[PDB]
């Protein structure tokens, strides 16, 4: 007897920590023909996001949030670094200027791939997802 | 210069779910929001927007969410000071770190003294301490000539 | 889709063709038959049935001529073959001669019953079916 | 891409069994999130039971795209299908 | 997940391919040259592995490159230079096997190259899906009248496309055939066609070590070193052999080697601080590690160059590579060097693919014995009221479910039919466990009112006065919640059942009728128990999974629910013909049967 | 790995086929009530 | 995503026609703009 209704998170993955749903369970779900079913106890309530995408450059590891643009003012809008070389231009932390790398939008995809990007990237091989 | 422009822009607008009925309402209620708001993809301050039509596509859902989506053509009326040629503003502040302009009665213009070259002279007034004319090198008063011209860096400059 | 008509699930009660025939004014209601005759094609594949029935070559099968989705005439072969054997062989339901069916019942609109039974228990398009054979044979292993 | 006219359509009169259940589910989700509701309620309160009797009477908006496996797609207004 | 988040974009294809030396420069914002981790202070090093602007530590560490905390901080890359580049430990075997076919005098394949002529035009044809028209190349029988062979074949294809143009699996299916014949091919020869010499071999290790003996004599008549110069005989080859390599893969510069590789963000990268023992992680530990031996390279190289001398000096030099070599390929795989290593981390078939993203642990899913019980329904699934409590499911506010909500909160999280919690319109969480009902009343009378103090609050992006206010409410008596049992080896075994909330037991009862469908026994077997949170998923649950649209096995037509042992016994016992009732008996009997009350509609 | 090695070399694009390619980059899949998209 | 040619003449006339279609800062500042650029 364990009701989860929400806890902890993973270290890495941001899952549910150690109940089971999965490589049986998504046999029976898409059997049924449920998409939206698999779609939502697999993807939303295990582990949901919301991550920057370049969308020219096509990666979602070298975007970067833009600093110390100006005061409160308006939003962070964030840029990329792979696809860079007064108001476009942004700094780094450390003080670093850039410019470019503007086409940067929202994507939802589970967690578990930002850490399979990171491993994956730790070996050099990565991949370029599109966006439309 | 012809700093002003007008350019038809197409957009990916989100049509909330109370409006299913006509999408007009839900458009217009987030384009007003744009209004007088930096539109970066444009790189200026949208100012004018007519002609609300969309190419009709029957606007699709998200496939999670109730709000739908649509490509809608509407014409915004950025301005554009990217140093294109000199422009001219009304003064309101002055001070010998920087001179203040307001330009289309909106628009800030901080000119540093670094931009400026030495030849011009601040007078200190005795009745306020930081207000008073910075007078040219040829001795002419600028607070009754509001109006002053000069050519942008991206911030104004008045060095030749 | 495995020669269509479903898996199991919505294919259990053709074979029970006297079941279908006995009571058969619950099955039209059930069909909702004055709404699915106004938009599916009805003559057509019907026709070029009987055609097909005939043995010789140079007539497909009505379902590769005429999809089975709004053709409502077009039905496996075996299928026309059953029904019309069960029609001739043991009809002591389906009244005849023709003179007196035109009160309730009449071949044809058993055969129509039928043609309209084989329409509406089509695969529901979009069913993920290569899992249904993976379970159909996982399950029966175990 | 293609959008297949109105003239020659070769998808399946019937609501599938597929597109009944998310037609009702985004329904539901519409009229959750305080959309307007077509048909008079009689006092129920779930946000999608409403939607079955708005679908009870054919009286939904939100036409359907079947997507072919060429690519193309149809439109079925869900008052079209059956 | 959220209701309101308006994502637009669609994921339409991913698409792999090596990462540059230029590329892993530019997305890269700090260095990582200090083998030292932490200091005196306890804080993490400038430019150490847990650099503030590589990923912020927790203890309320701010990112130094984005100046956001770790709520909101995606973490950043890092890279750490190596001016060695040792070869990459997977394309090892494929890399080895490529140098194996060069020609080194040839500067080209070993092969002759008609037959790496006809394999581009093969991998070419096969481009837009020309199969057999990629295998009637070869109907042609005849350097320069090699070169006009080419130029037959070449000709071939080029009309053939032109002919054409006016993925599948058989398409892949012939180009692995293709390529791995051609691969097959380029190994085979040892004498050049076009040199006609013989290029020195090479002899490889399983440590990752490679070189082999020089030219014979015989030969002149027509071991372990350095991995610059071998790569940068590849990069020869890759250079003066495009069209072939192009489409086989135009660049190869940096597939084979690695010059200058990253670190995760401290994100991925934690201590687990069990108990008292403090190990960082064997990730840690190995790029700390390959971090070492990268500046004893660093300092070695400087000694050679400022300088048998020559002799130990190489030695030195060529033992330092060594080891950076078989560290790198400890790290990237822990199968060589007697840790795990990303690929161990992954291939475990304890790790990735099949533990984290096919089956994940899920929230919202309770699991309890099961008991039996006849007085619910075929459908409907009793929970206790301590499930009714604990399993909620969010719901937006609207007019004519107002009252339901509102009441909801005024019971509050500890009394069914109370509600969780409030999440508000730009996406807080208003939690009701502290509050007393008198806050709880005040909140839940001003829950439907527009309460942004903006019409757009954030910035200018305005859906935010469209949203509703979302009220977790417990479970009830309509909601339809999953049931399951491990393990769910046919799609009847998965079924979603309508919940009924019982008083008292604490052991959730489901009717016998689904007893034959879950393969169950009541006898101890504990079945997951879960909860569709959005509207859609309760929806599809509602008319497509439900159990009482699951009374055919999908293997044969022949039903699977169904009454059971005593049920039919009795009826064998009450259709017989000798029995007979009174009028009691039968209204009474009756009106047991149906129950109208509880089911309704009648 | 393999697997993965192989793409990676080569370089290969599926738009999005099966529903467990579809699973791990978080979209619905294109079986059952994920085969069509619904408009307004 | 899209991008033409203008005149000022064009954004002139068009200022007038945002002036006359929605209709408090904003429109504010749009006549404070407009009895800048013209005179
Ligand atoms: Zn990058
Ligand atoms: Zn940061
Ligand atoms: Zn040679």
């Amino acid at each position: 007897f364990q009701v989860r209704t929400t806890g902890p998170i993973h270290n890495l993955t941001r899952q549910p920590v150690k109940i089971r749903f999965g490589e049986m369970e998504r046999d029976a779900v898409i059997g049924h023909g449920t998409s939206f079913l698999m779609q939502d106890r697999l993807m939303n309530c295990s582990d949901y996001a919301q991550s920057w995408v370049c969308r020219d450059c096509g990666s979602i590891i070298s975007i970067m949030s833009t600093i110390s643009m100006n005061g409160v003012g308006s939003a962070s809008e964030v840029r990329c670094r792979s696809c860079a070389k007064t108001s476009d231009i942004w700094q780094d932390g450390s003080g670093k200027k850039f410019v470019g790398g503007t086409n940067t939008t929202l994507i939802a995809l589970p967690s578990v791939f930002n850490y399979l990007t990171a491993e994956l990237t730790a070996m050099n091989i990565k991949m370029m997802l599109e966006v439309k | 210069d012809l700093s002003l422009y007008k350019q038809t822009v197409d957009l990916y607008l989100s049509i909330a779910p109370g409006h299913s009925r006509d999408p007009l309402n839900a458009i217009q209620e987030h384009m007003d929001s744009m209004i007088l708001s930096k539109l970066p993809r444009i790189n200026g301050i949208v100012l004018a927007y007519d002609n609300i039509r969309f190419l009709e596509k029957s606007a699709k859902v998200m496939y999670d969410s109730p709000f739908s989506f649509i490509w809608v053509r509407v014409d915004v009326l950025v301005f554009s000071p990217k140093k294109g040629d000199c422009l001219e503003g009304k003064i309101n502040l002055v001070s010998p770190s920087h001179i203040g302009l307001l330009i289309l009665g909106i628009f800030n213009a901080s000119i540093p003294r670094k931009s400026i070259p030495k030849d011009w002279i601040f007078i200190e007034p005795d009745t306020t301490e930081e207000q008073g004319r910075w007078k040219t090198n040829d001795g002419n008063i600028l607070e009754p000539g509001k109006d002053l011209e000069f050519v942008v860096d991206g911030q104004g400059t008045l060095a030749n | 889709y495995g020669e269509d008509s479903l898996d199991v699930t919505k294919q259990k009660h053709l074979t029970q063709f006297e079941f279908s025939a006995k009571n058969y004014k619950s099955l039209i209601q059930k069909y909702k038959v004055k709404s699915v005759l106004s938009a599916v094609d009805s003559e057509t594949a019907s026709s070029y049935a009987k055609k097909a029935l005939k043995k010789p070559y140079k007539y497909d099968p009505v379902l590769d001529k005429y999809p089975p989705s709004r053709y409502l005439g077009s039905v496996s072969e075996k299928f026309q073959r059953a029904v019309d054997e069960y029609t001739q062989k043991n009809p002591d339901k389906l009244i005849a001669e023709s003179k007196l069916d035109d009160s309730l019942l009449n071949e044809s609109k058993f055969k129509a019953l039928m043609q309209l039974r084989y329409q509406q228990s089509l695969v529901d398009p979009g069913e993920s079916v290569g899992v249904l054979a993976s379970q159909s044979i996982g399950e029966p292993s175990t | 891409g293609k959008a297949v006219a109105k003239e020659d359509r070769t998808t399946t009169p019937y609501m599938t069994k597929y597109e009944r259940a998310r037609i009702l589910g985004t329904r539901a989700l519409q009229i959750s999130m305080n959309a307007p509701v077509l048909v008079d309620l009689e006092g129920e309160t779930d946000p999608l039971q409403i939607a079955m009797k708005e679908l009870a009477q054919k009286k939904i908006p939100l036409l359907v795209r079947r997507y072919l496996p060429d690519g193309s797609y149809e439109d079925w207004s869900v008052a079209e299908l059956i | 997940m959220n209701i309101a988040q308006p994502v637009s974009s669609e994921i339409k294809s991913v698409k792999f391919g090596i990462y540059d030396v230029d590329d892993v420069e530019k997305i890269s914002v700090k260095q990582i040259v200090n083998p030292v981790l932490l200091d005196n202070l306890n804080h993490p090093t400038n430019g150490g592995l847990y650099d503030l602007a590589l990923g912020p530590y927790l203890k309320n560490s701010v990112c130094a490159t984005c100046h956001l905390d770790e709520r909101y901080c995606p973490g950043h890359f890092g890279h750490i230079v190596l001016p060695i580049p040792a070869y990459h430990p997977l394309f090892f075997s494929q890399m080895y096997n490529l140098l194996r076919s060069t020609c080194l005098y040839c500067h080209h394949f070993k092969l002759s190259k008609v037959k790496v002529h006809l394999f581009f035009c093969r991998l070419k044809l096969l481009d837009y899906g020309l199969l057999n028209e990629s295998e009637m190349v070869e109907n042609v029988s005849l350097a320069k009248d090699a070169a006009t062979l080419m130029r037959i074949r070449d000709e071939f294809v080029a009309k053939s496309i032109a002919d054409s143009r006016q993925l599948t699996t058989l398409l892949l299916h012939e180009r692995k055939k293709v390529v791995r014949a051609f691969y097959h091919a380029i190994s085979s020869r040892k004498q050049c066609d076009n040199c006609q010499s013989f290029s020195p071999n090479f002899r490889k290790e399983g440590f990752a070590k490679i070189f082999e003996i020089p030219l014979s004599g015989k030969n002149l008549q027509f071991k372990y070193m350095t991995s610059t110069e071998v790569r940068n005989h590849l990069r020869r080859l890759f250079v003066k052999e495009n069209v072939v390599l192009s489409r086989l893969y135009p660049a190869s510069a940096d597939m084979f080697f690695l010059q200058n590789i990253a670190v995760p963000p401290t994100r991925f990268r934690p201590a687990s601080k069990m108990g008292d023992e403090v190990h960082e992680n064997i990730q840690n530990e190995l790029l700390t590690r390959i971090l070492q031996s990268s500046i004893q390279i660093a300092s070695l190289s400087k000694d050679s160059t400022v300088e048998e001398r020559r002799s130990r000096a190489f030695e030195l030099l060529i033992n330092a590579f060594v080891q950076l070599q078989h560290d790198v390929n400890s790290l990237i795989d822990s199968n060589r060097n007697p840790p795990p290593g990303i690929k161990q981390i992954l291939e475990k078939k304890e790790g990735l693919f099949r533990k984290h993203m096919m089956g994940k642990r899920v929230n919202y899913a309770a699991r309890s014995v099961i008991s039996p019980d006849p007085n619910i329904e075929t459908n409907e699934i009793g929970v206790p009221p301590v499930f009714a409590t604990k399993l909620t499911y969010p719901e937006p506010v609207t007019l004519y479910n107002f009252n339901e909500m509102r009441n909801a909160v005024i019971n509050g999280p500890h009394k069914w039919p109370g509600a969780s919690h409030i999440q508000n319109e730009d996406g807080t969480l208003i939690s009701l466990m502290p509050l007393t009902i008198e806050q709880r009343t005040a909140l839940a009378n001003q829950l439907l009112t527009p309460q942004s103090n903006l019409i757009s609050s954030p910035y200018s992006y305005s859906r935010l006065i469209n949203t509703n206010k979302k009220v977790y409410r417990h479970v009830r008596n309509g909601d339809m919640l999953i049931l399951n049992r491990q393990p769910t080896l046919h799609k009847p075994s998965m079924m979603a059942h309508k919940a009924r909330i019982l008083p008292g037991e604490k052991t959730i009862r489901m009717h016998y009728a689904n007893c034959n469908s879950y393969n169950a026994d009541f006898d101890g077997d504990e079945m997951n128990m879960h909860f569709p949170q959005s509207t859609n998923a309760r929806s599809e649950a509602q008319f497509i999974a439900n159990t009482d649209s699951q009374y055919l096995v999908p293997t044969s037509g022949d039903p699977l629910r169904g009454l059971i042992q005593d049920h039919v016994v009795m009826g064998v016992w009450l259709t017989c013909k000798d029995t007979f009732y009174t009028r009691d008996e039968y209204q009474q009997l009756l009106f047991q049967a149906l129950k109208p009350d509880e089911t309704g509609m009648y | 790995c393999h697997f993965l090695t192989e793409a990676a070399l080569r370089g290969d694009v599926d738009d999005l086929s099966n529903p467990s390619s579809r699973l791990v980059v978080g979209r619905v899949g294109n079986f059952g009530t994920g085969s069509f998209d619904i408009f307004t | 995503r899209k991008s033409e040619k203008l005149d000022k003449d064009a954004s002139s006339k068009f200022l007038n026609r945002y002036i006359q279609t929605i209709e408090e800062s904003v429109l504010s500042q749009l006549n404070r703009v407009l009895m800048y650029l013209k005179g």
